[PDB]
RNA sequence: GGCCGGGAACUCAAAGGAGACUGCCAGUGAUAAACUGGAGGAAGGUGGGGAUGACGUCAAGUCAUCAUGGCCCUUACGACCAGGGCUACACACGUGCUACAAUGGCGCAUACAAAGAGAAGCGACCUCGCGAGAGCAAGCGGACCUCAUAAAGUGCGUCGUAGUCCGGAUUGGAGUCUGCAACUCGACUCCAUGAAGUCGGAAUCGCUAGUAAUCGUGGAUCAGAAUGCCACGGUGAAUACGU
């Protein structure tokens, strides 16, 4: 079984990422079961402001980076034949992963 | 200090970016360092460009960094040299076969950095701090920016007095989240200490 | 300031490759219990100002060692201006 | 038939299935006295079950993972109430009168930094 | 009567009571009684002579109550009551482990001495 | 002050189905220990029946009438001057202080375990002793005798 | 005492354990390495420990086997 | 084992929403506002939390983060390297943790989470170490591999408060790994160590529901060396009439 990753950041990018691929990575051959979530992963920051006796601040900074699961389990040529005809959504990969 | 920067706290709205791209852990850090090398050596060398912003996008191993600039004819260089030579600069200072992009800034009165550049350009012009200060205020008002409170950093006059310039004009609802206030500052290394300026253009809504 | 200090380790890491990355591993098999020949261990002593434990975790803007982060490794002080201005993607003030 | 309710109480998540008859309660493929057998919280879930009739008419083949003693029970004590709503949509008043309809949204403090338990100020008695 | 010295136990769990011995201790009590093959939750009053006979032999191979604290003692002055840093902390009573020697290490040096 | 809060609504006893008994374990909670209190106070209360030898569902109060408080000091510094001014007990404290009068001398009494040490003091009130009893002996002294300043 | 296997000494004297031990002993050694242990085969040999001003001596025996130097050399002038 | 199919019903998960908005019954109340009793619905009067600190405010502090006027010296109040010291003590204080136990301890059986981290990593597993960890090692680019099992807890005998199997200082011995090398100034393990302290006065401070109280869990910082700090869960009350 092949499981796909969709490395994006925000709704403004992940929204079309999980749908532009399901429409193109499943034309006839692939068994894409629709957009599967793979819930996002989050990391947090502990940031101080001005280096002084004041450890008070400890600002917070979080990163909500999400991934999707188009999951092309079928190595169909036409499903990946149209993979190179689009260039929007700059940083995203079709990771052919088990 | 209780005045958080309004742009980043509103970055969750259409507030733009200047380095948005993707990486794994094995190459966040170096790519971030590559981003600063292009971030710094494109500002000191580009004082006269009146740059609004330089934005880094990294699609795949060949990046599409765009530059927000005031005068379209001046940023071309000697007709494409800076397009190529700075791409030569970035081709190794970032380590990727990058592609440079240049973005215009229509009505540079509408950019908080560029106006703060304009005042700072004339702060060192050896002028007095009040008349020149208010003169620019209405210029934007004649061209929009429906609200700006204008601030100038400390060290005014020959004396120990280092004060602030509050000088509100219009509507700058900082605590209101739906404010999309245009903010950037500017500073000037004066013959006596540090003199800076802070300006908050209000660009309507949404 | 202390750029010489901030450049001190810059030359106390430039030798690490030729000494540790290509020789220490050859002596490292002796170092861990894989046979502890005391005499053979002398070879690693040839470099001193380089060491895996001699990382100074030097912030690459102002050279303070304190304030590192293994993902990138920058002080907490300069990321602040990098935050609102967008230089670090995928970050906004952590409102949870 | 099988009767479905999600249920969630204090970050606890189960899946509660009621079937007519077959009184035995299967919880993580464990008996009543095996998994929730005689603990600090082993009748705190079935107070909504004496107001309604007894064991013999309802089955609980329960998909429950996650939670504490009262947490794995919390996903149940609330999980049962949502999964018996479609069992009978008219008895809603009694449990709302008893309060068991209302979800226990008493979520524990998401801690804030500074104060020790995020709302409790440390010991610096002299000021 | 007494097997080998100090800390004679009475009416306490065999391992729990054998911890009173200073030869054996917190876990040598159970380790040595593992070699004794006796019950553990039983009181020392429950012990008889037929099992404590297997203790004098195993306390000979082990450190005895009376000695244990003496050979550790002059072994310090045997090697490490010279200008040794730790011995500087023994003849004076200060900690050798390198923690903050002023306060919060009160038991090592003794009572508070204002 | 000017605003008020209603009493928090409490489910009944998970074992006897009586809300008053359920509130009782809630006050003894130090270190967050009801599950230990299950082997401490619930093990205590289970033994309170046969040691008492009667149904501890409504006979449970046959040792509490003397404990009924009437007054406590309320610090009214009225106008900036602290006074005695003992206000009569309102229901939100006269019963809370009844539970506050229980385990003041039942932690380290030097016995088997407070799993059953508390199971010693309860029948004592209907056996005419225990911690809850002498609590009312001192309250009578502070009031009803200082009329010139009470 | 922090190795228990593969005991190593710095070349503040290891450079000379092959060069000064062969000469018997000399004036107390110009040794800034109080960190290593002394092996039992340096009986009586004078290793002058740099307390920080200069190099201070220590008296050496053979019941000495796996013990450290800097231990035998106080660093701070108490009082 | 839900293992493969397979449903994605559906826990969980996510791209968008709706739902509480004084919305309504009724009332206090000038009718008003406001307030209250009641109802609805998961959610009644900012549902619950954080983000967001006005004018100002203090020669506040920061030229030791940086930038920064002026003051300096530039074979130097520049620097390289090697020892030590930031932890040294004669004491006082600030903070935290650990206890002072049987609401605990022992071991036995037992079910008990969440968030995270990471192909220069955790390291599965496999052997021993009483352990430290070591020899072997999958897997993964992480809804795929580990940390990581929860923990207090309950039933089992247990001592019935023993300066205590409490507690852990402590010391030296034995060792494990980290790093060349770790006395000062590594950690960790085993052993002996069983001290003061058996709930702390003058007093004083914190505390508003999942609150206190706790129980643990990990993370970052980490060659390495948390009672510090970040983050997550487990259990879970009263006080608040009053100006």
């Amino acid at each position: 079984r092949i499981r796909i990753r969709l490395k994006a950041f925000d709704h403004r990018l992940i929204d079309q990422a999980t749908a532009e691929i399901v429409e193109t990575a499943k034309r006839t051959g692939a068994q894409v079961r629709g957009p599967i979530p793979l819930p996002t992963r989050k990391e947090r920051f502990t940031v101080l402001i001005s280096p002084h006796v004041n450890k008070d601040a400890r600002d917070q900074y979080e990163i909500r980076t999400h991934l999707r699961l188009v999951d092309i389990v079928e190595p169909t040529e036409k499903t990946v034949d149209a993979l190179m005809r689009l260039d929007l959504a700059a940083g995203v990969d079709v990771q052919i992963s088990l | 200090g209780q005045k958080v920067h309004p742009n980043g706290i509103r970055l969750g709205i259409v507030k733009p970016w200047n380095s948005t791209w993707f990486a794994n852990t094995k190459e966040f850090a170096d790519n971030l360092d590559s981003d600063f090398k292009v971030r710094q050596y494109l500002t000191k060398e580009l004082a006269k460009a009146s740059v609004s912003r330089i934005v880094i996008e990294r699609p795949a191993k060949s990046i599409r960094v765009t530059i927000h600039t005031a005068r379209p004819g001046i940023v071309i260089g000697k007709k494409g040299e800076d397009v190529e030579k700075l791409r030569k600069v970035v081709a190794d200072i970032a380590g990727v076969p990058a592609q440079i992009n240049i973005a215009e800034v229509r009505k540079p009165e509408l950019d908080a950095k560029l106006v703060a550049d304009s005042i700072t350009s004339q702060l060192e012009r050896r002028v007095m701090f009040r008349r020149a200060m208010k003169r620019a205020v209405q210029n934007a008002m004649r061209l929009g920016a429906k609200g700006i409170k204008v601030e100038v950093s400390g060290r005014l006059g020959g004396a120990e007095i280092a004060r602030t310039e509050w000088y509100r004009e219009g509507r700058v609802p900082l605590h209101t989240l739906r404010a999309d206030i245009d903010y950037n500052t500017s500073e000037a290394h004066t013959t006596y200490g540090v003199i800076g300026v802070k300006v908050w253009i209000f660009k309507g809504e949404i | 300031a202390k750029q010489s200090m901030k450049a001190r380790e810059v030359k106390r890491v430039a030798l690490a490759d030729k000494y540790f990355a290509k020789r220490a591993e050859l002596k490292a098999i002796i170092s861990d219990v894989n046979a502890r020949w005391n005499a053979v261990l002398k070879l690693q002593t040839l470099p001193r100002d380089s060491s895996p434990s001699r990382q100074r975790n030097r912030c690459r803007q102002t050279g303070r060692p304190h304030g590192f982060l293994r993902k990138f490794g920058l002080s907490r002080i300069k990321v602040r201006e990098a935050a609102m201005r967008g230089e670090i993607p995928g970050l906004k003030k952590a409102s949870w | 038939n099988q009767y479905y309710g999600t249920g969630r109480r204090k970050s606890s998540a189960a899946r509660v299935f009621i079937k007519p008859g077959n009184g035995k309660i299967v919880i993580n493929q464990r008996s009543l006295e095996q998994y929730f057998g005689r603990e600090t919280a082993r009748m705190v879930v079935r107070q909504p079950l004496e107001l309604v009739d007894m064991v013999e008419k309802l089955d609980l083949y329960i998909t429950v993972k996650g939670g504490g003693i009262s947490g794995q029970a919390g996903a149940i004590r609330h999980g049962i109430t949502r999964a018996l709503m479609e069992y009978d949509e008219s008895l809603r008043s009694e449990l709302r009168k008893a309060g068991f309809v209302t979800r226990d949204a008493r979520q524990v403090e998401r801690k804030k930094v500074g104060l020790r338990k995020a709302r409790r100020r440390p010991q610096f008695s002299k000021r | 009567a007494r097997i080998a010295g100090i800390n004679i136990p009475d009416h306490k769990h065999a391992v729990i009571a054998l911890t009173s011995i200073y030869g054996v201790g917190k876990t040598r009590s159970k380790a040595i009684l593992a070699a004794a093959g006796i019950a553990e939750d039983v009181k020392i009053s429950e012990l008889s002579e037929g099992q404590i006979d297997t203790l004098r032999d195993e306390v000979a191979k082990f450190v005895v109550e009376g000695d244990l604290r003496r050979e550790i003692s002059m072994s310090i002055k045997r090697l490490m009551d010279l200008g040794c840093y730790r011995g500087l902390r023994h003849r004076r009573g200060l900690p050798v482990r390198g923690q903050r020697t002023k306060t919060n290490a009160r038991t090592r040096k003794g009572p508070r001495k204002p | 002050r000017r605003r008020v809060i209603g009493q928090r609504k409490i489910l009944p006893d998970p074992k006897f189905g009586s809300e008053l008994l359920a509130k009782f374990v809630n006050i003894l909670m130090v270190d967050g220990k009801k599950s230990t209190a299950e082997s401490i106070v619930y093990s205590a209360l289970e033994t309170l029946a046969q040691r008492s030898g009667k149904s501890e569902l409504e006979a449970f109060e046959v040792a509490l009438e003397n404990v009924r408080p009437t007054v406590e000091v309320k610090s009214r510094r009225v106008g900036g001057s602290t006074y005695q001014v003992p206000v009569e007990v309102r229901p939100v404290r006269r019963n809370a202080l009844a539970m506050r009068w229980i385990v003041e001398a039942a932690r380290k009494r030097g016995d088997k375990s407070m799993a059953l040490r508390l199971a010693n003091e309860l029948s004592d009130a209907a056996e005419n002793k225990g911690t809850a009893v002498k609590k009312r002996e001192d309250v009578h002294r502070m009031a009803e005798a200082n009329k010139a300043f009470a | 005492r922090s190795l228990k296997k593969g005991p190593f000494i710095d070349l503040h004297l290891l450079k000379k354990v092959e060069k000064a031990v062969e000469s018997g002993d000399k004036k107390p050694l110009r040794t800034w390495s109080r960190r290593s242990t002394i092996f039992p085969n340096m009986i009586g040999l004078t290793i002058a420990v740099h307390n920080g001003r200069q190099h201070v001596p220590v008296f050496v025996t053979d019941e000495m086997v796996g013990h450290k130097l800097g231990e035998f050399a106080p660093t701070r002038t108490y009082r």
